[PDB]
């Protein structure tokens, strides 16, 4: 009772541990590229220009409200640096 | 401390005011006229490595 496997899949099977090998080194890319995406939004966030106008309002919203509505409501004539390195404007002219 | 002429002939831009036409040194063509990244240079560099940049609009 010589249970041995068929010739065609024992000949092909010579080739699999590249493919394991293969399968393992693209695995880790994947899962180091999904990490490096992940950690600082703690997600996978949709691609910005995947949305429509008012998801991306409301999405971008916030981070104006932080960054340019605070600043430009709380300035000050001595707050801005002397040396010139202020912010650069939102839409750069 | 010119004068309120002055200023109001400063201020004043249009002779009819039922258009409302905002000033802007440029208009945003890209993303459907919006901004992708509303944040400095070195924000947007570091935030896709490095975590607590993102404020959890949630
Ligand atoms: C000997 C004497 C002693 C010497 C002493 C030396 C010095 C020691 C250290 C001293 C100082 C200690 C200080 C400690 C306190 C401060 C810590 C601090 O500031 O950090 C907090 C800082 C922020 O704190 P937190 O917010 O509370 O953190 C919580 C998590 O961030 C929250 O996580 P999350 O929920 O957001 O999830 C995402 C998180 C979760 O992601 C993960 O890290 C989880 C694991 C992901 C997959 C890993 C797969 C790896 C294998 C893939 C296949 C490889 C095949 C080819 C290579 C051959 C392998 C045999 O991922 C990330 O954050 C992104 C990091 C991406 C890491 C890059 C990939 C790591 C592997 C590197 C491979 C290199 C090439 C191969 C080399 C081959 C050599 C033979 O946290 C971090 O940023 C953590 C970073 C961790 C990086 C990964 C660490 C390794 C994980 C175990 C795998 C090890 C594999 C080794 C292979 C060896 C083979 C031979
Ligand atoms: C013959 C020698 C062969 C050597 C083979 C080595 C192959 C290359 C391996 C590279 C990957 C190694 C990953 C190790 C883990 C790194 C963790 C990390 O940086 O934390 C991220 C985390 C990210 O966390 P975070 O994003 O939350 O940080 C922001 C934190 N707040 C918001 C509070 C500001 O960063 C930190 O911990 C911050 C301090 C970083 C300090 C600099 C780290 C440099 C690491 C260099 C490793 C070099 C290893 C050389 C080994 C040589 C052996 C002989």
């Amino acid at each position: 009772v010589n249970t041995a496997y068929p010739t065609p899949l024992k000949t092909i099977l010579k080739t699999t541990p590249a493919f394991v090998v293969y399968f393992v080194f693209g695995l880790g890319f994947s899962t180091v590229i999904y990490d490096v995406v992940y950690h600082p939004k703690d997600r996978i966030e949709r691609f910005y220009f995947r949305s429509s106008k008012f998801e991306r309002l409301s999405r971008k919203r916030d981070e104006k409200l932080r960054h340019y509505f605070k600043p430009a409501i709380e300035w000050q004539p001595w707050y801005n640096t002397s040396t010139n390195n202020n912010t650069r404007p939102l839409l750069r002219y | 401390v010119h004068g309120e002429e002055y200023a109001q002939k400063m201020q004043k831009r249009f002779h009819q005011t039922d258009i409302w036409a905002p000033f802007r040194h440029r208009y945003a063509y890209m993303y459907n006229s919006s901004n992708k990244n509303v944040k400095d240079y070195k924000q947007v560099t570091l935030s896709r490595y490095i975590n607590g940049f993102d404020k959890f609009n949630v």
